[PDB]
């Protein structure tokens, strides 16, 4: 079902992406020790996801959520990182893709900071690293985020010490 | 999967300790979140 199309560099919409990414780093308490050290990225590719059916299924409990929270989807945009971006992109989010030990409880994550989502793009607290060289502040390998649009409703707010 | 608070659809986890950090929030439906963007990077070693 699933068809990614480049944008080009030279685009609006690719230049506005990339300005989310690039803006929305900043460090961490853990010193760089899940995501690795850095200030900004090199941005390699940026492709729109297109998939009819996985959009239709977002678009239908947009609405139903919309009607439970006086006529408010309260959407918006947000970054996730993991290893099984392939599979997303095709099949879609679901249970397999939640953090089940995470703060808030078995859910699916997302971050405002791009710099939060790198952390898990090799997994839980980094996992092990890039593929190639073990390595979780890796300079060569290269990583892939999702930029998703997300349905939050009436949300709880969970004050955290972090 | 979890469920969100009963009225509720989603979870804010906003940082009250670090101040220059951002909120995450937390989903427990797939159909809440369509994935829009595909990006490829490598991160840079600071000067
Ligand atoms: O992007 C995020 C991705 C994940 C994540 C964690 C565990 C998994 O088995 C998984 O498939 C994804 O966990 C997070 C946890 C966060 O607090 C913030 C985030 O952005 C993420
Ligand atoms: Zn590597």
């Amino acid at each position: 079902g699933t068809i990614l199309i480049d944008l080009s560099p030279d685009d609006k919409e690719f230049q506005s992406v990339e300005e989310e990414m690039q803006s929305t780093v900043r460090e961490h308490r853990d010193g760089g020790h899940a995501g690795g050290i850095f200030n900004r990225y090199n941005i390699l590719k940026i492709q729109k996801v297109c998939n009819k059916k996985l959009w239709e299924r977002y678009t239908h409990r947009r609405k139903e959520v919309s009607e439970e929270n006086h006529n408010h989807a309260n959407e918006r945009m947000l970054f996730h990182g993991s290893p099984f971006v392939n599979a997303i992109i095709h099949k879609g989010f679901d249970e397999r893709h939640a953090y089940i030990g995470g703060m808030f409880g078995a859910g699916i994550y997302f971050a405002e900071n791009s710099s939060k989502s790198n952390q898990y793009v090799y997994g839980i607290g980094g996992g092990t690293g890039c593929p190639v060289h073990k390595d979780r502040s890796c300079y060569i390998c290269h990583r892939q985020l999702l930029f998703c649009r997300v349905t939050l409703g009436k949300s709880f707010l969970q004050f955290s010490a972090m | 999967m979890a469920h969100s608070p009963p009225g509720h659809h989603s979870v804010t986890g906003r940082p009250s300790v670090n101040g220059l950090a951002l909120a995450e929030y937390v989903i427990y439906r797939g159909e809440q979140a369509y994935p829009e963007y595909l990006i490829t990077y490598q991160i840079m070693r600071p000067e």
